[PDB]
């Protein structure tokens, strides 16, 4: 199997260029794509090495990178150039998806904030058209934006088969927090490690957890809620990187309960105790579940690459994430009583408040109907 | 015989060899290299057949000992994987090269009396023992090994540190 990634707009082939950075020097591959002497199954994401990469001003950049071998602001000026080019772009992906053994999914990374967050909502839609039968992850990243960002929610929340959220005002904050940065090369530094920890477990084979649909079958419930939030500790026992995965500060988002919890622990901790702390943790009570269903927390290891200590990445699905959809929400209906048809506009602040709506309900005891 | 057997060990620059005094041929030669991953340590042969996955260090390159944390580790190798023998039961004569620095003979002689407790030892330089060989104690050897060349004019057996000579062209030299 083989996952197809995409990057659109300035934000996603910056954060795109820096996680096959990342990936690249996290494997044994020159910056000329050529393999260096110096067990990594790495045919899921390089192609016999080729990234299986579609990028859509900062091309040239790029091309003028040490990396050159490796390969307006309307929603609506976003998805009518696209409709003009639907033809040409589709080329380079049916000759990537036939020229791919098996296909699996289509990752995306982009910028909900505007001619790439535009473009993305046109081809989200069109995927479901061609290929019914394969996932659509997207790595998108948050905040006339009010617009643009709840207009791709209304595409987001029936057309991609999952979502990881990654919000610029929990990024920024930890940089100043932690980092002391008084820029965009900076922050991406941090989406770089979190993306490049989120599919560890496909290209390092273990056990479990050897396809896309493994790690996000057990997280999302219901097709609806296909929302996660990460958090990514060392910014040392398996006790210590649970305990600090569970704390607020760690979390890179600004009652409620948890859904289900992934824990990927990267080091080369001892995998005897693993199972000793889950049966802790569960005493403490540090987080509270859902109460209609039965849900447990997920431990997963890995081994980090040697060619380059313990770290810790934790894929959360909590209904806490309703208020980022109100915040943009209720900034929509200020613009709205202030200044063809503007219908587009009503069916998709309808649509989201039944997404709200669904996990406000997803928190009682009869969420069963 | 009342005396266990004693140890030969000759440190080249390229190859070591080792054996038993008495015979008439080394019993063991390997690789004078010592390699760590990019089993923690690597030694001789091993060290030549994984050198892919290892980093490689050349502790006697040209003839002198320059790391001696790596050179204890091929005098380990010598004994307990190459010789299966426990150096601290048998006597070991070592070999060094032309113009040895002082402090490095001292060194040897510590690492062999406190490191692997030998119950005796001794050093001789190598030029001067393979005059003895050909039965002569006086003449001019001329050894050209891995990593460099001397010549050594020897008189009455011994060496004579002023009119050494060495060049820095050997066998590593011709092979490139
Ligand atoms: N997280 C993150 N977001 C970015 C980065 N660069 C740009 N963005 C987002 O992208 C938005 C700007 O989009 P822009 O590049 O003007 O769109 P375009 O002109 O259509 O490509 C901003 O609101 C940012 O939040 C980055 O390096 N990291
Ligand atoms: N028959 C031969 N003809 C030429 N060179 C040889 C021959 N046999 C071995 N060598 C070379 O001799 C060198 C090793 O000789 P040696 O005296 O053991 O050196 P050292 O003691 O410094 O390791 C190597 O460069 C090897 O290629």
């Amino acid at each position: 199997r083989e996952i197809i990634t995409l990057q659109l707009g300035q934000c996603g082939n910056q954060i795109g260029f820096e996680f096959w950075k990342q990936l690249c020097a996290e494997h044994g591959i020159s910056p000329e794509g050529i393999v260096e002497e110096f067990t990594d199954r790495k045919d899921v994401f390089f192609y016999q090495y080729i990234p299986r990469a579609v990028l859509l001003r900062v091309i040239h950049s790029i091309l003028n990178s040490p990396y050159a071998k490796l390969y307006g602001n309307n929603w609506a000026s976003g998805f009518s150039q696209g409709e003009k080019i639907h033809e040409d772009i589709f080329d380079i992906i049916d000759r990537e998806a036939d020229g791919s053994d098996s296909l699996e999914g289509f990752v995306l990374c982009h910028s909900i904030a505007g001619t790439g967050s535009g473009l993305g909502s046109y081809l989200l839609e069109r995927l479901n058209d061609r290929y019914p039968k394969k996932l659509v992850q997207t790595y998108s990243v948050f905040p006339v934006q009010p617009y643009n960002s709840l207009l791709t929610l209304k595409r987001l929340t029936q057309n991609a088969d999952c979502l990881v959220v990654l919000d610029n005002t929990a990024l920024n904050r930890i940089a100043t927090d932690r980092l002391h940065i008084q820029s965009f090369s900076q922050i991406n530094q941090l989406v770089s490690t979190i993306m490049s920890a989120s599919t560890t477990t496909l290209r390092y084979p273990g056990y479990m957890n050897n396809d896309l649909i493994g790690l996000i079958a057990s997280l999302i419930p219901t097709p609806r809620l296909h929302f996660l939030m990460t958090g990514y500790t060392p910014l040392t026992t398996v006790l210590d990187v649970m305990r600090r995965l569970l704390q607020p500060k760690n979390v890179m988002v600004s009652n409620h309960c948890y859904i289900a919890i992934l824990n990927i622990i990267q080091g080369e901790v001892d995998p005897t105790q693993v199972h000793k702390s889950l049966q802790r943790i569960r005493e403490r009570k540090l987080a509270n579940f859902i109460p209609w269903g039965p849900a447990s927390i997920q431990v997963a290891l890995s081994r980090k690459s040697p060619y380059l200590r313990v770290s810790g990445l934790m894929m959360a699905n909590h209904t806490s994430i309703s208020s980022l959809f109100e915040r943009t929400c209720r900034q929509y209906d200020k613009l709205r009583k202030r200044e063809d048809n503007f219908d587009e506009m009503d069916t998709s602040r309808e649509i989201v408040q039944q997404l709200i709506d669904e996990y406000h309900a997803a928190t009682r005891p009869d969420y069963i109907s | 015989d009342e005396e266990v057997a004693a140890l030969v060990v000759d440190n080249g620059s390229g190859m070591c060899k080792a054996g038993f005094a008495g015979d008439d041929a080394p019993r063991a030669v390997f690789p004078s290299i010592v390699g760590r991953p990019r089993k923690d340590s690597y030694v001789g042969d091993e060290a030549q057949s994984k050198r892919g996955i290892l980093t490689l260090k050349y502790p006697i390159e040209h003839g002198i000992v320059t790391n001696w944390d790596d050179m204890e580790k091929i005098w380990h190798h010598t004994f307990y994987n190459e010789l299966r023998v426990a150096p601290e039961e048998h006597p070991v004569l070592l070999t060094e090269a032309p113009l040895n620095p002082k402090a490095n003979r001292e060194k040897m002689t510590q690492i062999m009396f406190e490191t692997f407790n030998t119950p005796a030892m001794y050093v001789a330089i190598q030029a001067v023992l393979s005059l003895y060989a050909s039965g002569r104690t006086t003449g001019i050897v001329l050894d050209s090994g891995d990593g460099v060349s001397h010549t050594v004019p020897i008189y009455e057996g011994y060496a004579l540190p002023h009119a050494i000579l060495r060049l820095d062209l050997a066998g590593r030299d011709l092979t490139d």
